[PDB]
């Protein structure tokens, strides 16, 4: 179906920073897509649903926004915590996961 | 625009268009829909089902029950039954 | 493994009936539409019928509307095409093809998996 | 407290079968329609499949068509999906997501919560 | 010949109860839903209870719930609308009404078979 | 619920005539409305019922017809014994009746 | 050898009582129900009557509803159709039938044992 | 063999209501949309109605616009045409007629089938 | 309830030739369908039930399909016994038979 | 017979908000697009919004954008004009006007059916 | 809408000749125009549609042509039964008719 | 005259749990879905759960889902609310609220009819 | 789910004026809207449910109107039993509240 | 519908050279063209659907490309296994295939 | 077992009126409830047996209905030498009474 | 048959605080749940009997209640003699018991 | 009835391994289906019943599960004394068996 591609691979940045995700559909998903946040050894937590909805007990520090095939994800600014891979599904046509893009210490 | 025309075009085509997809979608709200009416609906039939099965039903649990009530029936009748059989 | 297995061909006469059906496995039957291909030597492959997931709507070609019925059983996993008033025009090979090879909302109506075919032949 | 707890992984061969289950607490289990979520090192995440709130629709992915079953138990609040033929393609960890964190009838699709995870490897 | 004919009218003075009773004969009494009908001058036809063939549910309009209460006894072949806290404007003619003609699953809640009716007058 | 309407409120038609009485509900009833005609002194008669379907020994005179929201009562030649006046009921959602029409001598 | 042997047919004045039996041999007779099927030539087989296992219900046709009265009696292995008020329209032959080949739950109300017949004529 | 027959035709007065019907056989009815054409004679053929497959969208000419109704019912496959306040400007042979042969996204409203057309006169 | 329509009423055909029989309901029946046989002066006979299924005793000449709405009864190499009138019933809502459609020699 | 009603007239202050509806009859509303149009004396007539067949697309005027809200329900057959913050240049007489007297393509905007007018007055 | 003129009114033509009839929209038709065939007691009959597609069942002696405001139709060889008159539809803009060219025996 | 009271408010604890039971009397009781309305202050009106007629079905908001059981008896005309695991941000006035003034296929979830509240208090 | 809006906060207005107030919803509700008033120290009490529909005692005074996302509740000439709190609800998707209009005397 | 026409009808290709099958519509059917492999005694199978994706299974010397009108099949080096008739199907507007396009020995 | 309740607990009226007296239990009583009349000094009097039969010598002047869990007693034209306590008692399960209703002059 | 659960398994309340006790079955007894009380060296004593009927004799301190398959039993100001191990039983279907939830000081 | 299948017929697997075995049913069964083992010359022993409960003395070895229409057996590490023949039943409705699945040794 609709393939997922997000750039860059892998971002540096170091805690204080604010780090943008980026996100690529091939086809358009209008506003429904969902952002994850996976850290070594755990399941991925859901952050953001639907375009910028954001999850409850997620703090406002993570906020994301586009439409359509551009979709962006930015972290105002980053804690220590926020280290992690972060993946991009769309559900708007079948359930689609892009490959992920790793945030890693400067 | 605001010059567009705002009527409908009656030379639309009428006809169900074949290339509609005829896979069901799987993008299709899982969840219970709590905006159902929780109302019961009084337009139900209440006639009776002559299509109900009329044949007894083997899978009737056969054994003994337990739970039934095991303490005396101060309810059954006290008088001296009439039509017992008089003779010997 | 998508299986699709034709039934019911043989030789029939003109202005008769004939069934033919269509067992398939290796895939969830409820979820997908079902087509009927015919092949015909001289004319090369020809559309019949298409019928919906749960069976709502069908669509016949022109050259078989109102003469052929097509319809499909999910809980056997069989899909049927009714042949009534049979013309000498509808000899061929019929196959049972499914339409896509998974769900995409924008590409749909190209037959992803066919069956091996079965043969109709009408004459006296 | 969505609490998903998997179990049933181990090691199988290819062409075996395996069953894994899923233990739901915490919410209503049977208003909400739950998922399969597959992560392949290299690959990432891949949707398997997906069950409605009573279980009327069952949904697969391409690659697992025909081969994964996937079933609910209201009665129990267990997620059931049964791996049918499996091959060395099918080595991954399996999670248990349910859908949405709450019930918008055109925002539904993603996951909410997730289990921890189980490891099925496919190897002789 | 199924003949319905009702009793219990009068005239009563408002916030007093009152019971209709409506004989039933003519066909098998216990395979069929009956209902209740009132018609008021000035007003027409109105709908006011509705119970099942066994008594196991019952419906009444929105300007009689919790005021009227219908109820049968399939032994004796009656209908019974037990009429409490009456007020002016329950004045009308009752009519016993039986549902449809014969049973259809998709086509019941019309008054196929009707009765005379009662005049029932609430006024000081 | 749904809320009933007919029209005309009176029709004058002498005998031999054919006399059309309509009716129409509020929404849509899809296909489960009836007819009945009430003499005066008299218990209201089933005459069609669901939406054309007759009543046993209602005779092929009365003609009913219509779906959704338009239902219409035909009667071909009509009678002495046919004037009388008539109710429009609808079944699909509650249990309400119209207003009633009156057919009158001409 | 399901066995179903009716009697107390003849002919009778319009307006009089006649009653049908039938013998039931070759089967538990108290765990199945039995029909009564009427075959009028020109309108062909028409439906009558059934009547529960334990006789517990009774459903009659439109056309006979208040005028014929089903009953059993599972102790002699008879089966009884009463017939009052009867009209011209009533003569046919009367066929006793079993209901169902076998107990399946899903499928009922097929006669799978057919009587002989007899001939009730109403006439002057 | 695409029949359309119509009915309904006859002789009323001005301001008074007809309604026509018409019957269609030989084709997936529910498929296609119906329209119906007016031939008065010293006119020619005159377009009065066009319908939709499910009934969704219904249009008018502008002579009748406000006057006529039409509608289709796909369980019976028969078209109507209510033909309400009648004014001698209307009196001719009413045709239905399908729309088009086959299907063809970018050509439609031509009638590939006509039906023999009923004679309707308004007089005094 | 269910008004049951057979076509045609007579079919012509000789021994060893498929002879075929259609049934259809007014409204949807499902799969709740049997066929009966009934010979001149004999009580019918249940050849299929169900929609398919054959009763105990039937050979596997009969051959029954169809649901919803169209039904069909199939003999693959009809006979010289199987001269008959066949009736259609359906027993989803009520009890309803068809006319009923003959077979006959050629 | 297109017969047009306005009403919601009045008098207001400013700052305030009124309503306005107008009730269509006589013609397919659900076809056709409406307007509002206003009459200022000493000014003319003056544009103030149009709304689609749906009110998909919805186009107000500059002198009113921003303020005035436009509506329509097609189930109803009316046609609506929210004139929020209402000030002393809005009092005018307020026209509801159908587009076109029939369809035509290349030509629509101009007005064939006006309504009778509602007044709405601005002033301390 | 859109104004159909036929010109000439009528066509003098023996059996064997070929006829020529003339078909004239007020505004643009594009593509979109149909031709019809009706005979005395008998309903029209499509014989062209499109602005050149001939329907099935149409012997090839029949051919349309022309665009956008000017259509003709031509018979190659006109036989005994092709004496009658002939409609030209446009259904790009609304459904209009044109007033009729009738065919008569010279 | 249909009266709702709410009983078994108090103070309670953090973590402990708190069991409110509403008395409905007027109606036929099992007729009707009831709710649970919370109104804290600063907050607004709030949802809370809900419950079918026959309790098949039971929905409860996000906030209080997992937590919280809707329940009811209709040989007692009570509607019971379980308060599990309470917090502090339950500390609101709870209604017992019934759904729709009647009967309304189409028009459902709206709170006709309310209860005079409870307060319920989770503070140490 | 959908948040509901209400403005202005408070209205202020002498008996005997027309009193307006607006409720706006992110996502349309179509038709699906009711209006609660709660009194200091009573429950709310349903005025106005479906769109425009009235309960059953409510004065002709309330009259509701609008559908989607534009809704106002309109009081033609107030009393001085009807300053209270004023509540929006929609009950097509979920069941959510606005945060209440004030009515005061001015 | 749309009439599917293919050219040249036989391509002569020694094994291990490049054939180009060339497919073309009658009208646009944008990107919804499907490429058919059949061998005799087979049923066709998928090799292209869309415009240029391929269908599970087949190998990367199927290159399928183009879209409105002016379609292609490029087979870059053909083993003795494809040589077959080649069927272009349009699911645009409707289901029609193509004559088919052999590639034989040369 | 099952608890009877009375309501109202006391009934005003002239003689020559009609009476009201409602009787209701917690449990299914099917139709085995009877009704006694105490007057002041001497033993309760058995009036109603089953759920409507008159005990001998009872006027018809007293009349019971109800079944299930809703009963009631209703007497014609009430007289003045029956002005006593009624008392309600159920033998289906157990033997209970009711607390017992009073007739009382207006 | 059906296991019962109770949890937690202990719970401290001190003297004067109202204690919760849950009992869970596996599948629906209705309204059939007894609850008893055990102090050590002492047989069980009947509290509840039902589903929340009190036992003669007991305080009506003891509140219980619940159906189906969550049932609680809830003491509304824990004496000191109320310090013991309390069993929850169903004679719905068979007669098993459970665990047993023990109430101990603070 | 109900149709019972098992597949495969013949399962060979060493001891330790794991051994799983699959039985359907044509229509639905919901969760009453039993497992019973047979060794040549003795009589079929009760492993498991309802869906997944173990009979009393059956090892915790066998693992029954599924529901509806798909059910399977799951011996989690076969020892020597677990060869044998096992039959499944259905008592949902009437009482059918399957054919029997095989273990033998590899």
């Amino acid at each position: 179906q609709i393939v997922m591609t997000q750039s860059p691979a892998t971002v540096s940045v170091s805690p204080g920073e604010r780090a943008t995700l980026s996100c690529r559909a091939s086809r358009s998903v209008t506003s429904k897509l969902a952002w994850y946040q996976q850290k070594p050894g755990q399941a991925p937590r859901l952050l953001i649903y639907g375009a910028s909805t954001r999850a409850t007990g997620i703090p406002a520090r993570f906020s994301g926004s586009g439409s359509g095939t551009e979709f962006t994800l930015t972290i105002s600014s980053l804690q220590s915590e926020d280290f992690a891979v972060y993946f991009c599904q769309q559900y708007n046509n079948g359930f689609t996961f892009g490959p992920g893009t790793k945030v890693d210490f400067k | 625009d605001p010059n567009a025309n705002p009527n409908v075009d009656p030379n639309a085509n009428p006809n169900v268009d074949p290339n509609a997809n005829p896979n069901v979608d799987p993008n299709a709200n899982p969840n219970a829909n709590p905006n159902a009416n929780p109302n019961a609906n009084p337009n139900a039939n209440p006639n009776a089902n002559p299509n109900a099965n009329p044949n007894a039903n083997p899978n009737a649990n056969p054994n003994a029950n337990p739970n039934a009530n095991p303490n005396a029936n101060p309810n059954a009748n006290p008088n001296a039954n009439p039509n017992a059989n008089p003779n010997a | 493994q998508v299986q699709l297995v034709e039934s019911g061909g043989g030789v029939v006469q003109p202005g008769r009936s004939l069934r033919l059906s269509c067992a398939a496995s290796g895939f969830t039957f409820r979820n997908f539409g079902m087509h009927w291909v015919r092949q015909t030597p001289g004319k090369g492959l020809e559309w019949v019928a298409v019928i919906w997931h749960d069976g709502s709507n069908k669509f016949y070609a022109d050259s078989v509307e109102g003469r052929f019925t097509i319809s499909r059983d999910n809980s056997k996993n069989m899909i049927y095409l009714q042949m009534n008033s049979l013309r000498v025009e509808d000899t061929a090979i019929y196959y049972c093809a499914r339409d896509s090879l998974f769900y995409d909302h924008d590409n749909s109506g190209y037959y992803g998996y066919w069956g091996q075919g079965t043969l109709v032949t009408v004459s006296s």
